[PDB]
């Protein structure tokens, strides 16, 4: 069974359809953890 | 679950009409050839005027009934669903198709 | 930006540094196409 | 793929900059005072 075809771009006829017919998972990487920590620590060391 | 292929459906309808016909026969019991020309091969088959009229009446009647029931589903169909905004009838019908797609 | 924020911390008060750092992450829009700018510099800012 | 800078290289960089900014004896720039003597003059140019 083929669903209906509803586009954001065009409604030539004027069919009014619910907003949910018009209307991501992955997280960060440990690289961000490492980098933020290194800048944090080296910053502390330098300031001290 | 579910759908049915166009053959099995055809058979079922055939049986249904057989029962209807057999009921005409019983109620009619309660109320109570081949010639081919030599010149041309045109075949002719003797016919009873009765049961032909009854046939035409049967077809017409069933067509009326189907047309009417579908028409009642027309009537209720538009009067039932008032939820979402609609510009015209055809919109509301389309969005009911979207209710069928769910 | 994780680095920019720090190297601007050295030179400038953390208020302006944080400001600049945030200003570069903005949704970029060309017609249909849109994406957050998560990485590189935007050279069009007056202070870029 | 995460950022490409790595924590080590980042630490090296930040260290370099700090060493310079001490070598110069640099003052982090002050955020503009609520009252600034030159503030009006700068504002006129930016609007121009």
């Amino acid at each position: 069974k083929i669903p209906a075809a509803v586009s954001n771009w065009k409604n030539p006829n004027g069919y009014t359809v619910a907003l949910e017919r018009r209307v991501e998972n992955n997280t960060i990487n440990d690289g961000f953890m490492k980098l933020s920590e290194a800048l944090e620590n080296a910053d502390k060391k330098a300031r001290q | 679950r579910g759908g049915i292929s166009y053959d099995q459906l055809a058979k079922l309808s055939y049986e249904k009409t057989l029962r209807n016909l057999a009921t005409q026969t019983q109620n009619s019991s309660k109320q109570d050839k081949v010639q081919k020309d030599t010149k041309t091969g045109k075949i002719t088959i003797a016919d009873d005027d009765k049961l032909v009229n009854k046939l035409a009446v049967s077809l017409q009647s069933e067509s009326k009934k189907r047309y009417e029931a579908r028409k009642r589903q027309m009537q209720n169909a538009k009067t039932l669903y008032g939820v979402e905004s609609f510009i015209n009838d055809k919109n509301k019908q389309f969005n009911e198709k979207l209710s069928r797609e769910s | 930006f994780t680095l920019l924020n720090r190297l601007l911390r050295l030179i400038v008060d953390p208020n302006i540094a944080d400001y600049i750092t945030a200003k570069n992450n903005v949704v970029i829009n060309f017609k249909d196409m849109s994406h957050v700018n998560k990485y590189g510099l935007i050279r069009g800012l007056k202070f870029a | 793929n995460g950022p490409e800078i790595t924590p080590e290289e980042a630490t090296t960089i930040f260290s370099v900059m700090v060493e310079w900014l001490e070598s110069r004896s640099f003052s982090p720039i002050p955020f503009p005072p609520l009252t600034y003597k030159n503030d009006t003059k700068i504002l006129v140019l930016a609007l121009e």
